This record gives C-alpha cells, structure tokens and sequence, in this order.
RNA sequence: GCCAGAACGCGACGAUACUACCCGCACGUUGUAGACGUAUAAGAAUAGGCUCCGGCCUCGUAUCCUAGCAGGCGAUUCCUCCGCCGGCCUCGAAGUGGCCGUCGGUAAUUCGCGUAUUGCAAUUUAGACACGCGCGGGAUCAAAUCCUUUGCAGACGACUUAG
RNA sequence: GCAUCGGUUCUGGCGGGGGGAUAAAGGCCCAGGGAAUGUGGCUCCUCCGGGAGUGUUAUAGCCCUGGGUGUAAUACCCUCG
C-alpha cells in the first residue's frame, strides 16, 4: 500500500527570511542564522503561498511517510531559535556534600566551560566543554541553578544532556543516593 | 558495440560487483580498460554490514606458516576492486593470466590518465539502480578502518589537479564564444545557396 | 518574509496530457486506472500521429509540453475528436523542439552514396569561410 | 585432551625473525614529529661505545623510602668526537610513499669518507667525486644553486648527510660511517638555509643534546654463533635419565 | 495464466427409469477449453452425484466483455487453502474486462500468501455498479475528485548493448 | 592531398569455440561484428567471407603473412554474434585477435 | 612506537677501461595475446542542472576529420590547414604543455595532359614499439673477486676491518 | 570462383478462403429511460487561489435497453497457394 500524496505545510512570521536550494535549508532573522542539511531525505519543497512553506512526497511507502513530520518540526523549530531563542535550567541535588561548580569564561574560543568539584566528596575535577553557540550563566533569581540558553535547541540540549549524564554514582544504590544534576524546566528566552 | 584502442573509465558512483562483470567480459573479449579513482566506488547496504564483512575475511591465514599461501589481505581500494575482478577470471591459465595484462587501476588520477576523456557504464550507476531511501557507503571509507595509510595525501592531490582543471575551462568557455559568433558572422555574408541545400539534407 | 526554493517540477499525469508513445504516436489521456497504466487514445487525420483506443504502460511513455483544456473524464472518441481540432493539436506538435529533432534525424537515415559525397563537399565551401572569419576575430582579440 | 597445567609461552613473537642483521650500522626507522614553530635543530647524533663504571649521587623522590640518602647507580660512556656536515636530501610526499628527488653535497670530501665507497681503496685511483667538484666555478655554481631552489618548491622534509671522524680515537679501522639526520624546524626555507650553511663544518655534540634529557640508544647486539632451545628460548631441562 | 471465461452444460447419461434429465450451467475461467471441461467435472462432484464416465458435455461457449474499453471495479469472493486449514476473503481490483480480474486475483493470492492454482476456489466474481460500495481503502485513494500526479525519479531506457556511455544520465523524464 | 584511408571490409573479433559447459568443437567458431546488435541485423552477413591473417617467421613465396579462409554460416543467440566455419580450426590461440569480414557475395 | 624487508616491488647519487656510453641516418636477418581515422580532458547534483543571460536538457542517432597514380606532371586560383627544426616560458603523483620565429608542403573555385595488360575474386606485404647490425662524429681512460690480515664475526660460506 | 539443378534444413515477405453472439467492441443515425467524482446557469462565502449548496443538458459530457447502416472492419483459431 503506497500513498498517492502526503503534504504538510509550515507558516513564516513576517519578520525572517528563509532560503532552500539543494536540499539546504538556510534560516536568518533578528537573533542570528542556522543552517540544516536535509539531503537523506526525498523531499518536494515548494512555496504554497506568499508566506507559506509546503513540502510533499509522492507515491511514498509507511516507512517513507513518518519522516514528512519529523522535518515540518525541525524547520519550525529553526525558525523559533532565531526569533525566541531557547531556555533550559538545571538544579542541585545534594544530601550532605555540596557540589561546587565553575563556570569560567570563553577560553581563547567561543566555547564555555563548566568545572564540578565536590561531588559525594570525590577529589576529581570534572571538566566538561559546551557547543559553540551556547553560553551557561549562573542563576542569580534563587540558589543553585545552572541556565542554559542560545540559538538552536539540538545544540542547547545535547549540551545540558551533557552535564546531567557526568555526574553518575556507582556500586551504590541509586534509589537512596540521589546526589546528581539534572535538568528541570525547558523555555524560550523571550516570553 | 565499438572497438576502441584503451578505454578509461570513471570509477565514482558505480556499484563495485557490478562494474567488475562488466570489465571482466571485456578483458577476455580482448579490450583494454583503466579504472580511475578507485577511492570513490560504493557499495549496497551499510556501512556497518561491510566491516564485519572484511573482518570476517581478516581471520583468515596458514596456521602452519602465515608468511606462505595464508590468504594476502590486501588493503588499498585499487587492490579491493581487484580482487572482486580476478574472481571473475581462470587466472590460473595462461589465457587468464594475459587478460589481467590489459588492466590498470589507480587511486585519484595519475597525470598520464588526466587531460583524456573518462566513460562512463550506466549499468552499474548507483543513481540508476538502487531504490531511493536505501543505505551504502563508500570503498574508500572502508579501507581506512583496515590499514589503509595515503587517505590525505590522495584528498590533497585531487585538490590541486581539480584547481588547474578550472583555469582549462575558461579557455574552453572562451573558445567556444568565439567560435559562435564565427558561424553567426560568416553564414550571413558568403554563401548564397549552400544552406538550403545543406538545410534539406539534415545538416 | 522573503522565501526562496530551487527545487525540481515535473510534469503532472492528468486528463487532457497528450503522450508521445514509442513509435512516434500521440495518444490524449482520457482515464487514469493505476500509478502504472492510463487509458488512451487520439485521433489524428495524419496516418503516422494517429494511434487507437486502449490502455498504454506509463514507461513507454513521454509527456509533452500541450494539454487540452475542459476535456471530460472517460469521453468517447467522438468528443475527443472535437476537442483535438478545436485545439490544434497537430500544428501545436510540428514547432516543438522534439518533433523537429526527430525529423532532423529522418532525413540523415535516408541518404545516396552519391548523396553523401555531395553534403561533404558542400560542408568544405562553408567550412572555408568560418576560418576566414574566425582568425580574424582571434587576431583581433 | 586439554593441557593439565597452565604456563605462559616461551620467548615473545614480536621479535619473531631471529636472523642476523642485514646490516652492521645501526639503522633509525622513525623521527620525531615535526613541528614548524620551534627552531631548527638536529635530532641525531652517533659514537662509539668505551664502557661502563659506577657513579654516586643522592636520590630527590619525595615519599619514596630512600629519600634524600645517598644511591649507587652504573652508567655508560659513550665516545663522541665531533661530526661533519657533508650534504642534504630533499623527500616529497607520494600515493605509495615517500621518495628522494635530489641531492647536494659540499665541494671538498675528506679521505674519511671517500674510503666508504671503495672495497679495495689502497689499489684504487680515487676519483670519487672528482668530476663532480668541477660543478663548482663553473658559471659560477650554477647547477648546485638549481638544486638547492628545487628543493625549497617541492620539498616536505629535508635531511642532511652527516660522518664521523673516526681517526680521532684508538680504534684501528679508517673507513668512516655515514647517515642522515633530519632537520626539524620552522619552515622548509629555513631548513635548507640552516642546513647549507654548514658544509665542510664540524658540529659537536653538546649542541644537540643537554644534560637530564630522555634518549635512545640503537645498535646491534653481542652475537652468538648457533645455540640449543634450552638458552635461546629458555625451556626447562629435560630429566636427568633421558636418552638420546 | 493467459485466460478466458466459459460456459459449460452438463448432463446425467439418460436411462429408462430418468429420461431428460437435469441440465447444470457454470462459468469457468480456464486457459483453454481442454482444461475448461476438466473444471467442470471438478466442481460438479462436489455436488451432484454425476462423473465424466457417467455423464455428457452437451455445451461450451465463450463469454467475451460486453464494454472492454470502460474502466471499473470488480469484487471477488473465494476460498482458499493455506498450510493449515481453510479460510474465506474478499478483495477488490480495478480494471477494464472481468477476465483479467481473475488473472490479477491469482497473481495476487500467489504473492502476499503464497497460495497456488491448486488451491483456490472462486465463488462470485460481481461489478460494483456505484462508488460508495467500495471497501477497500487501495481503491478509495484511486477515485478521488481531480486525479493528478507526477513521475519522480524515472530512470531512463538505454540500450543493454550500448556499453561506456560519454556522459552522465539524467533522470527528469 | 588524399588523406583518406583505405578500408572495404568490416572488423571483428575471434571470441571462443563452439562449446556446452565442459566440452568445446574446434569445428566452428563465434565471431562478434562490429556494431551489429540485434539478430536481424546478424541476417546482412549470411553467406559473407571472413579472413584471418597472421605473421609468420620464414618467407615463402614473397612474403611472411598467411592466411585462413572462412565464410559465416548463421546467427548465435540474441545478441548478434555469428558462427563461421573455416577450411581449417582457428588456431586457439587467437581468442580475442581480430578477423577480417568482407563483403564479397553481395546482394 | 617495535621486529623482518618482496631474493621477478620502487626512488636519489658517485665513478664507469673494453665502442659497453651519447649523436646522425643506413639497411635488416629478428621479436609482439594481435595498428588499418587505434581522432575527442571541466567539476558537481540526480525530489535537479547548463548558459554566449536570449534561452536550452528523454536521446554520442553527437562533434572533428574525410576527393587527387597507395594519390602523378602543369595551369587558373587561394592565405587556409599540417609537419620537421630553433629560441624563450612552464610542468614533480610515474614531470608535461604553451607562445614566437625561419624553412618545406597544401582543390576553398575551375580546367588540360597521364592511368589499360594485375587479363572475371585470391592480405590492400604499408602502422609504432623494442632488438640486432653498418658507416662517421663525439665524449671517456674505471673497478670487482681470489690471495695475505683482523675478531666487534663465525659449523663451512657469509659479515666487521687492514694491505 | 560463378551460373543452372537434385536431396535435407533454417529463416524473412506477400495474395486468398472458412469458423464464433455469422466475433465482441467501435464510428455515424433513430427511439426510450436514468444517475453523479453535477457542465453551463442561479445562491452564499472567500480576493488569496477558490470552496460550499441547489438542480438533470443548456455554452461539457457519461451510463443502461431495443433497432438501422451489415453478410461492416479487426483480434484469436484453422486452412489453399
Ligand atoms: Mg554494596
Ligand atoms: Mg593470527
Ligand atoms: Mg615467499
Ligand atoms: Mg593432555
Ligand atoms: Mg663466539
Ligand atoms: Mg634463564
Ligand atoms: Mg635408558
Ligand atoms: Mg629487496
Ligand atoms: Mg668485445
Ligand atoms: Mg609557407
Ligand atoms: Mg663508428
Ligand atoms: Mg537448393
Ligand atoms: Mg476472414
Ligand atoms: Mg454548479
Ligand atoms: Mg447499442
Ligand atoms: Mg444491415
Ligand atoms: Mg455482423
Ligand atoms: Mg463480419
């Protein structure tokens, strides 16, 4: 059973230009530009109307179809990175030793990066480097919290994901000891 | 069909069993054939699927003595495509062994086989034969993974040869202008009843 | 919001799309059956465009650039017939760009011995003066 | 049926060939990686061996037992008279390797050297490179000053030929040794200019290396003449009752 | 196979007792009227009480398509044989005739359930004369108002003798 | 002045024996045509000559080079190769030389 | 990193007596998995490309070259196309191409002489690579092994040295 | 080597005859009855391409039954050259 034709579109604000040539879908607006490259998968774009992006596949399979909605929403979302920007924060979980972080300033690159010390009281210094695009702040509205924040949302949440999966407890029980990061609320940096 | 004297083949985007039956017909017919950029060749299925094949073939040696008879595993892609080639013929005879004379394969273009023009077989174009949505890779990958050591010098070298071959085009972008406004300035003058003539006979 | 794509188009498979079959016969499109078959059918005066009524594999198939417009699905061969010299669709084929390779291909196949020493000596008088002309332009450069 | 006890393997295969070296001078298969920020400098040197004595120091490893107490150690004395340079090779990056296209040498060879090429020297007429030196002074060293700006165009890395002096100790062969000792430095230009400036020249050995630095030593080693399994692998012996 | 469909009349061999017996009609698609009279014997002794060496051929015609250029939609019902067991289905084809219906049918059954000629038993074979008694949704998508499509990615015919093409093939037909 | 070459025969290639799977007749040969693909136009060359030269060592009667005479006989398969069959065997070390196809018995 | 180095895998350099080496043309005993117009250089995408910016693309079913005793001798005509040399530039993946100049040849048009007899078919002995030779010109004036010796080596050869 | 024949055999092209629902379809003409993936009109919405509703030939056409032109043409099967 193959369909005939499957379509999905996706509006564009006033306010930004996109431009697709060979499968290259390139997005700029007010907060920057982002690029995706979209050549793994047959794809018919086209321009429906004066503001209006539809994209379609003919004569496609089941398999071949379930990928037309993973596109629509990751074009949306380049689209909402550079007019809103996005937002993750993170908190502290301790029960009797504090954890201690650094996050020190670009170094000598775009790069941020983030310094734990004190975790369950193990003398390592663990060391982790952010994506270029990405800049981590430390919360000054209450205590311990980390926000993240940039331009596109794979790059901020790989990033985040990063920080969660370093701070592991092992050959313990992981239902008492609950020491660990983690993330606990996801947003955009406007509204 | 047509005999030519050598033929030079363009190895980039041609299914590495399928190119092989095709070149092994020929050499026995009594062709001659050099394959060019062998580096670039593909392969159905994934990656993955092709690596476990090739350590399956690397397990293979002599017990008793693996500097004699063991099997040779060679690692370049030019000795990959060989290997599926000398497959498909009686290389023990002495009529096989003078076909495998009218062979030569290459990583990159060598500079006796550039400045020549490079054919092209469409039954073993992947464009033309695999269905859109399936998986392959690339020879040229593969061979990193197993020893294979001038991947960077060959990536440099075509970097160069493909920035003189852009300079060659615009003398051959240039010629051909001229050339135009040749035939638009001369037809008009000269000839009074050549064209038609020529015109109703097809040219 | 500027919006710019570069992507292909082809052409649609409708009713009224007039194909062009292997062996140079036009056919209007007048019932879809399958993604893989139509059925078909035109009626030319010209012995050599007209072909009969029945159903056509899509891969022995070309789409021309011409469609009738308003044709009615699965009309007879009567109404077609109307519509086919209301259009015309004979005249509108001759001055498209594949008619007229293939007749540039017909009279090259159909050439004397005695013919083919006379378009060679021809070629040579032509040929002479676009050397006449073409270094002068070079030495002008 | 299975083996009762479990032993380790005699010997190592990593070693495996067990044959005589094809050559008696000790041969360097690697170089340090280059690196175009420092300055020139050789990365080589060569001698001969005297032997071995022992020494007397106190011992600086905080947290060890013998800490701040006086050790015995032994060492080696390696005799090291000074080299000359007498030419330079340029190398150029191929699909199947690496491969010398040219080669300089300096004007005037010492007897040392000129020894090398010969296997019969004292019957011989000793034109070695006598044709060669005619390259000089005329139009005015044209040719050798072609090479040399051949190689700073095509040229990857670049090596100089180097021989010791071997009259200057007590060993009685004259026949010098010869090798080539790559330049690591800023730039191919650089390399070539430092390494023309000293033909015909002596370096010492205190200009390659420093005191308390991490080397390698390549050589040879002592030979046997042809031995058992029981010594050249190290099996047990077999008891005392056996036959044959 | 190549079809073609039939009719076929039988009869019980007449005796002093049964003069003029009854007279049994089926449509049989078969290759050829060989193999036509064959079927009918199958069938019938399933039944009736009458075998060949009892019985008598007294008719066989050919049935040909009354409209084999109009466009339709045909519904089958059958049963079958599978590895274990017996089961019953309907399914549906769009087409011109009724005989090639029969001919997509056993292309079809040979294909998605591996079930041979052997095998199979066709019940009814009936024209679905409006639009809004089609079932299946294969068909449902090919009667849609304004039917157009395209023709991506359509490799183009070359000769299998024309070896070492001079340039690269494009696939916009 | 002239610069044409000078040619009246067709060229082709001495491809095999005439052979099953594991047994081959020297009787007859396969030759493949230049240009022909399909087996209607394999029909133009019925009854043609074909001819195979060759250099020898020694001079005979004027010359070194020899010849063997041979004419096509009919179509193999669908791909347009011919059979041909000479005064005697083609020497089997010619699989994959070339052989002359005139055009003598014409029309 | 480290160990061996294809004894039929490859590169740079030194000195080369005996014509073994280089240059010129002169023939030809002799060799070959097989000349007969052995004519054609962009890169990249294939659910997109090329361009002279006007347009063009299913198609190499294309383009270049192609007449004359196996291609003669003259004329009317015409500034095209091809070749051997020479000088400057350039080319390193297994080093190639370009520009200028002298000389020799040349149906784009139209003609005049010559062809027979190979007898009604019989390869149209014609290409470029090697190699053996013959002249007359140029450059050049070397090494290795045995033998005696050494012990950093060794069953014997071999290896490290000295004469 | 060619021409004229004999035996065996492979492979192209052309002219006729018969059969079936005396093919079925199909084109043009006549008579009757229906419907929708509803043409033109008419209503409403959308200016943003157009969409929705009503209703049986009009400014498009299609489906079913009987008859004429007919001993129509053609496909398939068989047969004389
Ligand atoms: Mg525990
Ligand atoms: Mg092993
Ligand atoms: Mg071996
Ligand atoms: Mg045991
Ligand atoms: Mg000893
Ligand atoms: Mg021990
Ligand atoms: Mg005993
Ligand atoms: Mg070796
Ligand atoms: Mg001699
Ligand atoms: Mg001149
Ligand atoms: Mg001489
Ligand atoms: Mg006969
Ligand atoms: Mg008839
Ligand atoms: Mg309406
Ligand atoms: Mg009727
Ligand atoms: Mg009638
Ligand atoms: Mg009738
Ligand atoms: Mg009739």
């Amino acid at each position: 059973m193959r369909y005939i034709h499957s379509e999905e579109t996706i509006p564009v604000p006033e306010n930004l230009k996109v431009s697709i040539k060979s499968r290259l879908v390139t997005v700029e607006g007010p907060r920057g530009k982002l690029q995706k490259d979209l050549s793994h998968i047959a794809v018919n774009f086209s321009v429906v109307k004066k503001g209006v992006i539809g994209l379609e596949i003919h004569h496609g399979s089941r398999k071949d179809v379930a990928a037309l909605r993973t596109v629509r929403t990751i074009i949306n979302n380049m689209i909402i990175g550079v007019t809103k920007g996005f937002k993750y924060k993170m908190r502290y979980v301790y029960a009797h030793f504090p954890i201690n972080v650094n996050v020190e300033k670009n170094a000598e690159t775009g790069c941020y990066e983030v310094e734990i010390r004190n975790f369950i009281g193990e003398k390592i210094v663990r060391k982790v480097v952010m994506a270029p695009g990405v800049e981590v702040e430390i919360s000054k509205a209450q205590k311990d919290e980390l926000i993240l924040s940039g331009n596109s949302l794979e790059a901020v949440s790989q990033s985040a994901a990063d920080i969660q999966q370093i701070c592991k407890v092992r050959n313990k029980d992981i239902r008492k000891f609950l020491d660990g990061i983690y993330v606990s609320e996801k947003g955009n940096i406007v509204e | 069909s047509s005999f030519e004297s050598v033929v030079v083949i363009d190895g980039k985007g041609h299914l590495l069993g399928r190119l092989a039956s095709i070149v092994a017909k020929q050499l026995l017919s009594g062709q001659k054939i050099v394959v060019v950029r062998c580096e670039a060749l593909n392969i159905s299925g994934e990656f993955f699927r092709a690596k476990l094949k090739y350590h399956a073939y690397l397990r293979k040696m002599t017990r008793y003595n693996p500097t004699r008879g063991g099997p040779f595993h060679f690692r370049a892609p030019s000795r990959i495509f060989y290997k599926a080639v000398r497959g498909m013929i009686p290389h023990k005879t002495a009529r096989g062994a003078a076909a495998l004379e009218r062979l030569k394969v290459f990583e990159g273009v060598p500079p006796p086989y550039d400045k020549k023009k490079k054919m092209v077989v469409p039954q073993a174009l992947r464009v033309l034969r695999l269905q859109p949505g399936r998986k392959y890779c690339t020879v040229g990958r593969l061979s990193h993974e197993v020893g294979w050591k001038y991947q960077d010098v060959v990536a440099r070298l075509e970097e160069r040869r493909k920035a003189k071959g852009a300079a060659y085009y615009e003398r051959k972008k240039l010629a051909a202008r001229q050339l135009s406004e040749a035939k638009k300035a001369a037809a008009a003058k000269v000839d009074p009843k050549v064209s038609e003539a020529l015109a109703a006979y097809g040219y | 919001a500027e919006i710019n794509v570069e992507a292909t188009s082809w052409r649609r498979v409708e009713v009224g799309r007039v194909l062009k079959l292997e062996n140079g016969s036009l056919a209007a499109i007048v019932e879809i059956i399958d993604h893989k078959r139509v059925l078909a059918d035109g009626p030319s005066s010209d012995p050599k465009l007209a072909t009969p009524r029945g159903i056509v594999p899509l891969s022995r198939a070309l789409l021309t650039p011409i469609v009738i417009p308003k044709l009615p699905r699965g009309a007879r061969t009567g109404a077609v017939k109307k519509a086919w010299e209301a259009y015309g669709v004979d005249a509108k084929w001759k001055e498209t760009n594949w008619a007229k390779k293939q007749l540039q291909q017909e009279r090259r196949q159909s050439l004397t011995d005695f013919d083919r020493f006379k378009v060679m000596r021809l070629k040579k008088q032509r040929r002479f003066e676009e050397r006449k002309a073409l270094a002068k332009i070079k030495a002008a450069a | 049926s299975h083996r009762k006890y479990e032993a380790p393997r005699h010997g190592s295969l990593a070693f495996l060939p067990r044959k005589r070296a094809a050559r008696h001078r000790g041969r360097v298969k690697s170089f340090p990686k280059d690196d175009p920020k420092k300055p020139v400098h050789l990365t080589a040197a060569m001698g001969y061996k005297a032997g071995m004595t022992t020494i007397v120091r106190d011992l600086d490893r905080p947290g060890a037992k013998a800490h701040k107490k006086e050790v015995v150690e032994a060492v080696t004395i390696i005799d090291c008279p000074p080299m000359v340079v007498v030419g330079l090779v340029g190398y150029i990056e191929t699909p199947r390797g690496l491969r010398s296209l040219t080669t300089v040498w300096a004007e005037h060879l010492s007897d040392e050297v000129k020894r090398r090429f010969y296997k019969n020297w004292y019957k011989s007429k000793k034109k070695a490179f006598t044709k060669y030196a005619k390259k000089y002074a005329e139009n005015n060293g044209a040719s050798i000053t072609r090479e040399l700006e051949r190689i700073k165009k095509y040229c990857t890395v670049v090596r100089v030929l180097a021989h010791t002096q071997i009259r200057k100790t007590p060993l009685k062969q004259k026949k010098a040794h010869l090798m080539e000792i790559q330049i690591n430095g800023g730039s191919v230009a650089d390399k070539v200019e430092f390494g023309r400036s000293l033909f015909e020249k002596p370096v010492t050995i205190d200009t390659i290396f420093e005191k308390d630095e991490m080397i390698d030593v390549i050589a040879v080693t002592k030979g046997h003449g042809f031995v058992g399994v029981t010594a050249r692998w190290g099996t047990k012996k077999l008891p005392r009752k056996t036959h044959k | 196979g190549r079809l073609q469909e039939y009719q076929v009349i039988g009869r019980h061999l007449p005796t002093e007792a049964n003069p003029n017996p009854a007279l049994y009609r089926m449509r049989i698609f078969a290759p050829n009227e060989v193999v036509a009279k064959s079927r009918f014997w199958y069938f019938l002794r399933g039944l009736k009480k009458v075998k060949k060496a009892t019985g008598e051929i007294v008719s066989v015609n050919v049935i040909s398509e009354k409209h084999p250029l109009k466009v339709k939609n045909f519904g089958i019902w059958l049963r079958y044989d599978s590895r274990s067991g017996t089961h019953n289905m309907y399914k549906e084809y769009r087409e011109t005739s009724r005989v090639a219906a029969v001919e997509a049918m056993y292309a079809d059954m040979a294909a998605r359930h591996r079930a041979r000629f052997r095998s199979i038993h066709i019940l009814k074979v009936v024209e679905l004369e409006k639009t809004e008694d089609v079932k299946r949704p294969y068909i449902k998508q090919l009667v849609a108002k304004n039917l157009s499509f395209p023709l991506p990615h359509r490799v183009p015919k070359i000769s299998t003798k024309k070896i070492f093409s001079a340039k690269r093939p494009s696939t916009f037909s | 002045p002239s610069e044409a070459g000078h040619r009246l025969y067709v060229k082709g290639r001495h491809l095999s024996y005439q052979r099953g799977r594991r047994n081959t007749h020297p009787k007859t040969s396969l030759i493949k045509i230049e240009g022909v693909d399909d087996t209607a136009a394999a029909n133009f060359y019925l009854g043609k000559r074909v001819a195979y030269v060759y250099r020898a060592q020694k001079e005979v009667r004027g010359t070194k080079i020899r010849v063997i005479w041979g004419k096509i006989t009919r179509p193999h398969g669908n791909s347009g190769v011919v059979r041909a069959k000479f005064t005697h065997p083609l020497p089997a070390r010619s699989f994959g030389a070339s052989v002359r196809i005139m055009l003598y018995p014409s029309s």
